């Protein structure tokens, strides 16, 4: 039964990373601001006890059992030696060592649009969903930005509906309140519970 | 002739209005009016 051999124990990061997903594609105005506001609130409320860094590199390929060492050297000039996978793994150990520091970590990587893309990995981050009540409100919001977002409104709606079709048990916390404050104290209370629980 | 008649007219008209207010064609418009108000209430906080 060694075809897969799923290990009973996995070495997850000491502190579960906090990641925001939704309500649309990362890299578009609505999502960037909707997440930026929460990031600023988290930084200000937990000042001196939280570290937030943007993860430019990709993260969806956090594998453990692909091979002994895919691309051990960069001078091999191989398919993976010239690739950027090693950057992904290096970011993996960077996240692991930062979670080792016992301080809270929040990720700003723009390559997450569904928790299913980061559910089979070793990190298992705290998925935070900032959902919008209805599609009309989201598309009205998008219209409030300008024509630049009107151009990508189609893909924004598509990703929004696909991410809503994801079931609630997939996520860890939900932020469905239309008020920024209420969601802020909701996330703050959850992270306060986590902080008091791990001390 | 005045107070009783006016009371009867007032009651019959109020009953007619109450019965008419719950027809499908008016209830369907009231639901639309409520839904648009609810959408706007959420959109205000989201622009905030």
């Amino acid at each position: 039964k060694q075809a897969e051999h799923v290990p009973p124990y996995d070495v997850v990061p000491s502190m579960r990373p906090v990641v925001l997903v939704g309500p649309s594609l990362k890299g578009y105005e609505v999502t960037d601001m909707m997440q930026k506001a929460l990031f600023d609130f988290l930084k200000h409320r937990f000042d001196g006890r939280i570290s937030i860094t943007r993860v430019t590199a990709d993260l969806s390929l956090a594998k453990r059992s692909v091979l002994n060492n895919p691309g051990k050297r960069t001078i091999i000039e191989r398919s993976s030696a010239r690739s950027s996978i090693a950057e992904v793994q290096s970011e993996i150990e960077r996240i692991f060592e930062l979670a080792k520091s016992l301080q809270l970590v929040v990720l700003d990587a723009d390559t997450i649009n569904h928790p299913a893309q980061l559910a089979k990995t070793s990190l298992a981050p705290i998925i935070v969903f900032v959902k919008v009540s209805s599609p009309k409100v989201l598309q009205r919001l998008i219209r409030s930005r300008g024509k630049s977002q009107m151009k990508h409104l189609t893909v924004q709606m598509m990703a929004y509906d696909k991410l809503v079709q994801c079931p609630p048990e997939s996520f860890d916390v939900i932020l469905d309140e239309n008020q920024l404050e209420d969601a802020c104290e909701h996330l703050a209370e959850y992270l306060e519970v986590y902080w008091r629980a791990t001390h | 002739g005045s107070f009783f008649m006016l009371n009867l007219v007032l009651g019959v008209l109020s009953g007619e209005f109450a019965k008419e207010r719950e027809r499908v064609e008016n209830r369907r418009a009231f639901l639309k009016l409520r839904r648009q108000q609810q959408i706007e209430r959420e959109l205000n906080g989201y622009l905030e």
